[PDB]
Protein backbone atom coordinates (compact mmCIF):
# COMPACT_ATOMS: atom_id res chain seq x y z
CA UNK A 1 0.00 0.00 0.00
CA UNK A 2 3.32 2.49 0.64
CA UNK A 3 3.90 2.34 -3.23
CA UNK A 4 0.30 3.60 -3.89
CA UNK A 5 0.64 6.02 -1.18
CA UNK A 6 3.63 7.66 -2.35
CA UNK A 7 2.68 7.33 -6.71
CA UNK A 8 -0.46 9.26 -5.58
CA UNK A 9 1.17 11.92 -3.45
CA UNK A 10 3.82 12.11 -6.18
CA UNK A 11 1.59 12.92 -8.99
CA UNK A 12 -0.77 15.06 -7.22
CA UNK A 13 2.90 16.97 -6.38
CA UNK A 14 3.62 16.56 -10.52
CA UNK A 15 0.35 17.88 -11.58
CA UNK A 16 0.14 20.57 -8.71
CA UNK A 17 1.32 23.46 -11.23
CA UNK A 18 -0.68 22.23 -14.52
CA UNK A 19 -3.44 22.33 -12.99
CA UNK A 20 -3.38 25.85 -11.60
CA UNK A 21 -2.02 26.91 -14.93
CA UNK A 22 -4.86 24.87 -17.08
CA UNK A 23 -8.11 25.30 -14.89
CA UNK A 24 -8.08 28.76 -13.51
CA UNK A 25 -6.87 29.32 -16.80
CA UNK A 26 -9.92 28.12 -18.23
CA UNK A 27 -11.68 29.70 -15.44
CA UNK A 28 -10.32 32.93 -16.77
CA UNK A 29 -10.89 32.27 -20.17
CA UNK A 30 -14.68 32.32 -19.47
CA UNK A 31 -14.42 35.62 -17.61
CA UNK A 32 -12.82 37.10 -20.93
CA UNK A 33 -15.08 35.76 -22.91
CA UNK A 34 -18.01 36.97 -21.06
CA UNK A 35 -17.08 40.79 -19.78
CA UNK A 36 -17.41 43.53 -22.43
CA UNK A 37 -17.04 46.59 -20.30
CA UNK A 38 -14.24 48.55 -19.01
CA UNK A 39 -14.32 48.44 -15.21
CA UNK A 40 -14.60 45.06 -15.10
CA UNK A 41 -11.69 44.44 -16.73
CA UNK A 42 -9.68 47.03 -14.98
CA UNK A 43 -10.39 45.16 -11.94
CA UNK A 44 -9.79 41.30 -13.89
CA UNK A 45 -6.23 42.29 -14.86
CA UNK A 46 -5.41 41.80 -10.49
CA UNK A 47 -7.04 39.04 -10.89
CA UNK A 48 -5.00 37.86 -13.77
CA UNK A 49 -1.61 38.95 -12.28
CA UNK A 50 -2.97 37.61 -8.70
CA UNK A 51 -2.89 33.78 -10.97
CA UNK A 52 0.39 34.65 -12.13
CA UNK A 53 1.39 34.67 -8.75
CA UNK A 54 -0.17 31.91 -7.67
CA UNK A 55 1.13 29.59 -10.36
CA UNK A 56 4.72 30.75 -9.58
CA UNK A 57 3.89 30.19 -5.43
CA UNK A 58 2.56 26.10 -6.75
CA UNK A 59 5.41 25.92 -8.82
CA UNK A 60 7.82 26.57 -5.49
CA UNK A 61 5.83 23.91 -3.41
CA UNK A 62 6.08 21.77 -6.21
CA UNK A 63 9.51 21.88 -6.47
CA UNK A 64 9.98 21.85 -2.53
CA UNK A 65 8.46 18.14 -2.20
CA UNK A 66 9.90 17.06 -5.51
CA UNK A 67 13.12 17.29 -3.94
CA UNK A 68 11.81 15.32 -0.85
CA UNK A 69 10.47 12.57 -2.28
CA UNK A 70 13.72 12.31 -5.16
CA UNK A 71 16.41 12.94 -2.47
CA UNK A 72 18.73 9.29 -1.97
CA UNK A 73 20.86 9.08 0.75
CA UNK A 74 22.95 6.03 -1.42
CA UNK B 1 12.87 77.34 -21.44
CA UNK B 2 14.78 80.07 -22.40
CA UNK B 3 18.52 78.74 -24.01
CA UNK B 4 21.43 80.03 -21.62
CA UNK B 5 24.64 80.63 -22.96
CA UNK B 6 27.39 83.51 -24.11
CA UNK B 7 28.12 81.57 -26.73
CA UNK B 8 27.81 82.41 -30.73
CA UNK B 9 28.48 78.50 -31.88
CA UNK B 10 25.75 77.09 -33.95
CA UNK B 11 26.05 73.91 -32.59
CA UNK B 12 23.52 71.25 -33.97
CA UNK B 13 24.20 67.09 -33.11
CA UNK B 14 23.40 63.94 -34.36
CA UNK B 15 22.41 60.76 -32.53
CA UNK B 16 23.89 57.18 -32.43
CA UNK B 17 22.20 53.89 -31.38
CA UNK B 18 23.82 54.20 -27.74
CA UNK B 19 22.11 55.14 -24.90
CA UNK B 20 24.15 57.00 -22.24
CA UNK B 21 26.17 54.86 -19.59
CA UNK B 22 27.40 56.09 -15.90
CA UNK B 23 29.09 54.48 -13.45
CA UNK B 24 27.17 52.12 -11.23
CA UNK B 25 25.80 53.39 -7.78
CA UNK B 26 22.73 52.19 -5.94
CA UNK B 27 21.64 55.38 -4.62
CA UNK B 28 22.26 57.64 -7.67
CA UNK B 29 20.49 58.21 -11.07
CA UNK B 30 21.50 60.73 -13.51
CA UNK B 31 18.81 62.77 -15.36
CA UNK B 32 18.73 66.05 -17.35
CA UNK B 33 17.72 68.82 -15.35
CA UNK B 34 15.44 70.56 -17.39
CA UNK B 35 13.36 67.54 -18.23
CA UNK B 36 13.43 66.47 -13.98
CA UNK B 37 13.29 70.44 -12.66
CA UNK B 38 15.01 69.15 -9.75
CA UNK B 39 15.18 70.70 -5.99
CA UNK B 40 18.15 70.75 -3.70
CA UNK B 41 16.51 68.14 -1.64
CA UNK B 42 16.28 65.63 -5.00
CA UNK B 43 20.02 66.50 -5.53
CA UNK B 44 22.51 64.10 -4.17
CA UNK B 45 25.29 65.15 -1.59
CA UNK B 46 28.53 63.84 -1.12
CA UNK B 47 32.09 64.87 0.81
CA UNK B 48 34.47 67.01 -0.28
CA UNK B 49 37.87 67.80 1.04
CA UNK B 50 38.29 71.02 2.76
CA UNK B 51 42.13 72.07 2.69
CA UNK B 52 43.16 73.11 -0.30
CA UNK B 53 40.36 75.53 0.14
CA UNK B 54 40.66 76.36 3.47
CA UNK B 55 44.06 77.98 3.12
CA UNK B 56 43.17 80.44 0.28
CA UNK B 57 40.08 80.91 2.68
CA UNK B 58 42.39 81.87 5.43
CA UNK B 59 44.50 84.30 3.17
CA UNK B 60 41.50 85.96 1.59
CA UNK B 61 40.25 86.57 5.54
CA UNK B 62 43.04 87.60 6.40
CA UNK B 63 42.97 89.91 3.87
CA UNK B 64 39.71 91.43 4.08
CA UNK B 65 39.53 91.51 7.95
CA UNK B 66 37.05 88.49 8.80
CA UNK B 67 38.39 85.67 10.73
CA UNK B 68 35.33 84.70 12.03
CA UNK B 69 33.71 83.47 9.11
CA UNK B 70 36.86 81.09 8.46
CA UNK B 71 36.45 79.81 11.58
CA UNK B 72 33.00 79.09 11.87
CA UNK B 73 33.22 77.58 8.31
CA UNK B 74 36.14 75.33 9.13
CA UNK B 75 34.41 74.07 12.06
CA UNK B 76 31.52 73.26 10.05
CA UNK B 77 33.36 71.95 6.98
CA UNK B 78 35.89 69.80 9.13
CA UNK B 79 35.92 66.15 8.30
CA UNK B 80 34.97 67.47 4.99
CA UNK B 81 32.05 69.57 3.00
CA UNK B 82 29.13 67.83 2.80
CA UNK B 83 26.93 69.72 -0.53
CA UNK B 84 24.87 68.43 -3.39
CA UNK B 85 27.07 67.22 -5.96
CA UNK B 86 26.40 68.72 -9.21
CA UNK B 87 25.63 72.68 -8.30
CA UNK B 88 28.86 74.22 -8.57
CA UNK B 89 30.81 76.84 -10.83
CA UNK B 90 33.92 75.92 -12.62
CA UNK B 91 37.28 77.44 -12.48
CA UNK B 92 37.29 79.12 -15.85
CA UNK B 93 33.74 80.64 -15.25
CA UNK B 94 34.50 82.27 -11.70
CA UNK B 95 37.57 83.65 -13.78
CA UNK B 96 35.65 84.99 -16.16
CA UNK B 97 33.30 86.82 -14.09
CA UNK B 98 36.31 87.81 -11.53
CA UNK B 99 37.73 89.58 -14.59
CA UNK B 100 34.79 91.33 -16.06
CA UNK B 101 33.54 92.59 -12.75
CA UNK B 102 36.98 94.41 -11.86
CA UNK B 103 38.81 92.19 -9.71
CA UNK B 104 42.37 92.61 -9.70
CA UNK B 105 45.14 90.84 -11.72
CA UNK B 106 47.10 89.87 -8.40
CA UNK B 107 43.71 88.20 -6.94
CA UNK B 108 43.20 86.36 -10.20
CA UNK B 109 46.73 84.80 -10.34
CA UNK B 110 46.22 84.14 -7.26
CA UNK B 111 43.24 81.94 -7.78
CA UNK B 112 45.13 80.56 -11.10
CA UNK B 113 48.24 79.45 -8.94
CA UNK B 114 46.08 77.93 -6.04
CA UNK B 115 43.56 75.66 -7.07
CA UNK B 116 43.83 72.96 -9.89
CA UNK B 117 42.28 73.75 -13.54
CA UNK B 118 39.81 71.19 -13.05
CA UNK B 119 38.78 72.30 -9.75
CA UNK B 120 35.22 72.64 -8.85
CA UNK B 121 33.40 75.50 -7.12
CA UNK B 122 30.44 74.64 -4.61
CA UNK B 123 27.66 77.46 -3.30
CA UNK B 124 28.65 77.64 -0.01
CA UNK B 125 32.45 78.32 -0.69
CA UNK B 126 31.55 80.57 -3.02
CA UNK B 127 29.16 82.32 -0.20
CA UNK B 128 32.05 82.26 2.27
CA UNK B 129 34.70 83.78 -0.08
CA UNK B 130 32.65 86.57 -1.33
CA UNK B 131 30.28 87.49 1.31
CA UNK B 132 27.11 86.49 -0.03
CA UNK B 133 24.34 84.29 0.56
CA UNK B 134 23.93 80.73 0.29
CA UNK B 135 20.83 80.98 -1.85
CA UNK B 136 21.89 83.42 -4.35
CA UNK B 137 24.91 81.43 -5.15
CA UNK B 138 23.00 78.10 -5.11
CA UNK B 139 20.77 80.11 -7.86
CA UNK B 140 24.00 81.00 -9.26
CA UNK B 141 25.43 77.61 -10.66
CA UNK B 142 21.76 76.59 -11.06
CA UNK B 143 21.70 79.19 -13.72
CA UNK B 144 25.45 77.96 -14.64
CA UNK B 145 24.55 74.44 -15.11
CA UNK B 146 21.58 75.11 -17.19
CA UNK B 147 23.36 76.95 -19.45
CA UNK B 148 25.33 73.50 -20.31
CA UNK B 149 22.61 71.12 -19.79
CA UNK B 150 24.39 68.68 -22.04
CA UNK B 151 25.87 67.42 -18.96
CA UNK B 152 22.99 65.27 -16.66
CA UNK B 153 23.22 65.75 -12.94
CA UNK B 154 22.77 63.18 -10.27
CA UNK B 155 19.67 62.92 -8.18
CA UNK B 156 18.89 60.86 -5.37
CA UNK B 157 16.81 57.30 -6.64
CA UNK B 158 13.61 56.69 -5.84
CA UNK B 159 11.62 53.69 -6.82
CA UNK B 160 8.98 53.64 -9.57
CA UNK B 161 5.83 54.85 -8.87
CA UNK B 162 1.67 53.74 -9.49
CA UNK B 163 3.03 50.78 -11.30
CA UNK B 164 0.17 48.64 -9.79
CA UNK B 165 -2.22 51.56 -11.18
CA UNK B 166 -0.11 51.52 -14.70
CA UNK B 167 -0.67 47.50 -15.33
CA UNK B 168 -4.27 48.13 -14.89
CA UNK B 169 -4.06 51.40 -17.34
CA UNK B 170 -1.87 49.09 -19.87
CA UNK B 171 -3.92 46.08 -19.53
CA UNK B 172 -7.41 48.08 -20.46
CA UNK B 173 -5.42 49.99 -23.41
CA UNK B 174 -4.26 46.27 -25.00
CA UNK B 175 -7.56 44.74 -24.33
CA UNK B 176 -9.41 48.00 -26.23
CA UNK B 177 -6.75 48.18 -28.46
CA UNK B 178 -5.78 44.97 -30.26
CA UNK B 179 -9.31 43.43 -30.41
CA UNK B 180 -9.59 45.07 -33.47
CA UNK B 181 -8.06 44.04 -37.45
CA UNK B 182 -6.38 47.50 -37.61
CA UNK B 183 -3.03 46.02 -38.05
CA UNK B 184 -4.70 43.59 -41.23
CA UNK B 185 -6.44 45.85 -42.77
CA UNK B 186 -6.20 46.62 -46.60
CA UNK B 187 -6.00 50.35 -45.42
CA UNK B 188 -3.10 49.88 -43.53
CA UNK B 189 -1.09 47.67 -45.98
CA UNK B 190 -2.07 50.05 -48.46
CA UNK B 191 -1.25 53.51 -47.19
CA UNK B 192 -0.15 53.03 -43.81
CA UNK B 193 2.61 50.80 -44.38
CA UNK B 194 3.46 51.73 -47.47
CA UNK B 195 3.86 55.94 -46.73
CA UNK B 196 5.22 55.18 -43.17
CA UNK B 197 8.10 53.01 -44.77
CA UNK B 198 8.86 55.44 -47.56
CA UNK B 199 8.56 58.32 -45.43
CA UNK B 200 11.22 56.42 -42.91
CA UNK B 201 13.11 55.16 -45.85
CA UNK B 202 13.69 58.85 -47.46
CA UNK B 203 14.49 60.36 -44.01
CA UNK B 204 17.08 57.62 -43.60
CA UNK B 205 18.35 58.41 -46.63
CA UNK B 206 18.55 61.95 -46.82
CA UNK B 207 18.73 62.93 -43.16
CA UNK B 208 21.66 65.21 -43.63
CA UNK B 209 20.96 66.74 -46.99
CA UNK B 210 17.50 68.01 -45.59
CA UNK B 211 18.85 69.31 -42.70
CA UNK B 212 21.48 71.04 -44.29
CA UNK B 213 19.17 72.58 -46.77
CA UNK B 214 17.01 73.78 -43.75
CA UNK B 215 19.74 75.11 -41.76
CA UNK B 216 21.50 76.97 -44.47
CA UNK B 217 19.65 80.02 -43.58
CA UNK B 218 20.04 80.15 -40.03
CA UNK B 219 23.50 79.74 -40.31
CA UNK B 220 23.79 82.59 -42.55
CA UNK B 221 21.90 84.89 -40.55
CA UNK B 222 24.40 84.10 -37.71
CA UNK B 223 27.34 84.81 -39.56
CA UNK B 224 25.70 88.29 -40.22
CA UNK B 225 24.87 89.13 -37.47
CA UNK B 226 28.26 88.12 -35.62
CA UNK B 227 30.39 90.01 -38.36
CA UNK B 228 27.78 93.27 -37.83
CA UNK B 229 28.34 93.16 -33.98
CA UNK B 230 32.51 92.71 -34.36
CA UNK B 231 32.82 95.45 -36.72
CA UNK B 232 30.44 98.48 -35.45
CA UNK B 233 32.27 97.64 -31.74
CA UNK B 234 35.88 97.73 -33.69
CA UNK B 235 34.41 100.88 -34.78
CA UNK B 236 32.80 102.09 -32.13
CA UNK B 237 36.04 101.15 -29.92
CA UNK B 238 38.33 103.02 -32.35
CA UNK B 239 36.62 106.06 -32.68
CA UNK B 240 36.59 106.39 -28.90
CA UNK B 241 40.16 105.63 -28.43
CA UNK B 242 41.01 108.55 -30.98
CA UNK B 243 38.76 111.13 -28.92
CA UNK B 244 40.21 109.92 -25.28
CA UNK B 245 42.73 112.49 -25.32
CA UNK B 246 39.73 115.77 -25.58
CA UNK B 247 40.24 115.98 -21.74
CA UNK B 248 43.66 117.29 -21.05
CA UNK B 249 42.54 120.70 -22.99
CA UNK B 250 41.07 121.69 -19.85
CA UNK B 251 44.18 120.93 -17.32
CA UNK B 252 46.60 122.75 -19.65
CA UNK B 253 44.25 125.31 -19.69
C1 LIG C 1 -24.02 54.09 -11.02
C2 LIG C 1 -23.71 52.60 -11.15
C3 LIG C 1 -22.21 52.35 -10.95
C4 LIG C 1 -21.85 52.53 -9.47
C5 LIG C 1 -20.81 51.50 -9.04
C6 LIG C 1 -19.40 52.08 -9.16
C7 LIG C 1 -18.39 50.99 -8.80
C8 LIG C 1 -17.05 51.61 -8.42
C9 LIG C 1 -16.20 50.56 -7.70
C10 LIG C 1 -15.09 51.23 -6.89
C11 LIG C 1 -13.75 51.19 -7.63
C12 LIG C 1 -13.56 52.45 -8.46
C13 LIG C 1 -12.39 52.30 -9.44
C14 LIG C 1 -11.05 52.50 -8.74
C15 LIG C 1 -10.48 51.16 -8.28
C16 LIG C 1 -9.23 51.37 -7.42
C17 LIG C 1 -7.99 51.43 -8.31
C18 LIG C 1 -6.76 51.65 -7.45
O1 LIG C 1 -6.69 52.59 -6.74
O2 LIG C 1 -5.71 50.73 -7.51
C19 LIG C 1 -4.43 51.28 -7.39
C20 LIG C 1 -3.84 50.93 -6.03
C21 LIG C 1 -2.75 51.94 -5.67
O3 LIG C 1 -1.49 51.38 -5.89
P1 LIG C 1 -0.45 52.15 -6.90
O4 LIG C 1 -1.23 52.98 -7.89
O5 LIG C 1 0.38 51.14 -7.64
O6 LIG C 1 0.54 53.14 -6.03
C22 LIG C 1 -0.06 54.06 -5.17
C23 LIG C 1 0.09 53.59 -3.72
O7 LIG C 1 -0.61 52.39 -3.55
C24 LIG C 1 -0.50 54.66 -2.80
O8 LIG C 1 -1.89 54.62 -2.88
P2 LIG C 1 -2.76 55.62 -1.90
O9 LIG C 1 -1.86 56.16 -0.82
O10 LIG C 1 -3.34 56.75 -2.71
O11 LIG C 1 -3.98 54.75 -1.21
C25 LIG C 1 -3.68 53.47 -0.72
C26 LIG C 1 -4.96 52.63 -0.70
C27 LIG C 1 -5.18 52.00 -2.07
O12 LIG C 1 -6.18 51.02 -1.98
C28 LIG C 1 -7.10 51.05 -3.03
O13 LIG C 1 -6.99 50.31 -3.95
C29 LIG C 1 -8.27 52.04 -3.00
C30 LIG C 1 -9.58 51.28 -3.12
C31 LIG C 1 -10.72 52.13 -2.55
C32 LIG C 1 -12.05 51.71 -3.16
C33 LIG C 1 -13.17 52.57 -2.57
C34 LIG C 1 -14.42 52.46 -3.44
C35 LIG C 1 -15.40 53.56 -3.06
C36 LIG C 1 -16.66 53.46 -3.92
C37 LIG C 1 -17.52 52.26 -3.52
C38 LIG C 1 -18.12 52.44 -2.13
C39 LIG C 1 -17.90 51.18 -1.30
C40 LIG C 1 -18.22 51.47 0.17
C41 LIG C 1 -16.94 51.65 0.98
C42 LIG C 1 -16.67 53.14 1.18
C43 LIG C 1 -15.23 53.38 1.62
C44 LIG C 1 -15.10 53.33 3.14
C45 LIG C 1 -14.63 51.93 3.56
O14 LIG C 1 -4.90 51.64 0.29
C46 LIG C 1 -3.76 50.82 0.31
O15 LIG C 1 -3.06 50.71 -0.64
C47 LIG C 1 -3.44 50.02 1.57
C48 LIG C 1 -3.53 50.92 2.80
C49 LIG C 1 -4.98 51.04 3.27
C50 LIG C 1 -5.24 52.46 3.78
C51 LIG C 1 -6.73 52.76 3.89
C52 LIG C 1 -7.41 52.79 2.52
C53 LIG C 1 -8.90 53.06 2.70
C54 LIG C 1 -9.13 54.57 2.85
C55 LIG C 1 -10.52 54.83 3.41
C56 LIG C 1 -11.57 54.75 2.31
C57 LIG C 1 -11.48 55.97 1.41
C58 LIG C 1 -12.80 56.17 0.67
C59 LIG C 1 -12.72 57.45 -0.16
C60 LIG C 1 -14.11 58.05 -0.37
C61 LIG C 1 -14.66 57.65 -1.74
C62 LIG C 1 -15.86 58.53 -2.07
C63 LIG C 1 -16.30 58.28 -3.52
O16 LIG C 1 -3.29 49.65 -6.08
C64 LIG C 1 -4.21 48.66 -6.42
O17 LIG C 1 -4.34 48.36 -7.56
C65 LIG C 1 -5.05 47.98 -5.34
C66 LIG C 1 -5.62 46.67 -5.87
C67 LIG C 1 -6.72 46.96 -6.90
C68 LIG C 1 -8.11 46.84 -6.27
C69 LIG C 1 -8.78 45.56 -6.76
C70 LIG C 1 -8.12 44.34 -6.14
C71 LIG C 1 -8.61 43.10 -6.88
C72 LIG C 1 -10.08 42.87 -6.54
C73 LIG C 1 -10.88 42.97 -7.83
C74 LIG C 1 -12.38 42.97 -7.52
C75 LIG C 1 -13.00 41.65 -7.98
C76 LIG C 1 -13.14 41.66 -9.50
C77 LIG C 1 -14.46 42.31 -9.89
C78 LIG C 1 -15.63 41.39 -9.59
C79 LIG C 1 -16.59 42.08 -8.62
C80 LIG C 1 -17.86 41.25 -8.48
C81 LIG C 1 -18.75 41.87 -7.41
C1 LIG D 1 13.67 17.91 -8.84
C2 LIG D 1 13.14 18.63 -10.08
C3 LIG D 1 12.02 19.59 -9.68
C4 LIG D 1 11.26 20.05 -10.93
C5 LIG D 1 10.22 21.10 -10.54
C6 LIG D 1 9.29 21.41 -11.71
C7 LIG D 1 8.22 22.40 -11.26
C8 LIG D 1 8.12 23.59 -12.22
C9 LIG D 1 7.69 23.12 -13.61
C10 LIG D 1 6.96 24.25 -14.35
C11 LIG D 1 7.30 24.24 -15.84
C12 LIG D 1 6.41 25.22 -16.59
C13 LIG D 1 7.06 25.64 -17.92
C14 LIG D 1 6.09 25.40 -19.08
C15 LIG D 1 5.04 26.51 -19.16
C16 LIG D 1 5.52 27.66 -20.06
C17 LIG D 1 5.39 27.26 -21.53
C18 LIG D 1 5.99 28.34 -22.43
O1 LIG D 1 7.17 28.50 -22.45
O2 LIG D 1 5.17 29.12 -23.24
C19 LIG D 1 5.80 29.68 -24.36
C20 LIG D 1 6.46 31.01 -23.98
C21 LIG D 1 5.48 32.16 -24.20
O3 LIG D 1 5.23 32.38 -25.56
P1 LIG D 1 4.15 33.56 -25.94
O4 LIG D 1 3.03 33.55 -24.93
O5 LIG D 1 4.81 34.91 -25.92
O6 LIG D 1 3.52 33.30 -27.44
C22 LIG D 1 3.61 32.02 -27.99
C23 LIG D 1 3.03 31.02 -27.00
N1 LIG D 1 2.55 29.80 -27.63
C24 LIG D 1 3.56 29.22 -28.49
C25 LIG D 1 2.27 28.86 -26.56
C26 LIG D 1 1.33 30.03 -28.37
O7 LIG D 1 7.61 31.20 -24.76
C27 LIG D 1 8.39 32.30 -24.38
O8 LIG D 1 8.72 33.10 -25.19
C28 LIG D 1 8.78 32.48 -22.92
C29 LIG D 1 10.01 33.37 -22.76
C30 LIG D 1 10.02 34.00 -21.36
C31 LIG D 1 10.42 32.99 -20.30
C32 LIG D 1 9.19 32.29 -19.71
C33 LIG D 1 9.64 31.22 -18.72
C34 LIG D 1 9.31 31.66 -17.29
C35 LIG D 1 7.85 31.32 -16.98
C36 LIG D 1 7.69 29.86 -16.55
C37 LIG D 1 8.40 29.58 -15.23
C38 LIG D 1 8.02 28.18 -14.75
C39 LIG D 1 9.13 27.57 -13.89
C40 LIG D 1 9.09 28.16 -12.48
C41 LIG D 1 10.04 27.39 -11.57
C42 LIG D 1 10.05 27.99 -10.17
C43 LIG D 1 10.98 27.17 -9.27
C44 LIG D 1 11.31 27.96 -8.01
Amino acid sequence: RFYFMYMARTTFQAVRPLLAFSVFGEVMKLVLATMSSGLFSFLFSFVLAFEVFYFFLQCYISYTFLTMFFTVLF
Amino acid sequence: YATLGSGWSFSKVQYTKYRITKPWTTDTTFDDIILSQPSKEDFAKFTKEAPLFLRFLKLVTDVEGRQEAFIQFAKRCENGLTVEKDVYVTKKELVDCLWKNGYTDTEINAFEIAFPADYKFHYPELAVLFDLTEEDCYKYCIRQRAATPEELVELKYTKPKNLVSSYGLCFLGVWFGLSNTVLSNAWFYSKTFPFGAVFYMLGSYFYRDIREKLWKEEKSLIHTAQENKNMGEESVYKQMKKYATDTKCLDYL
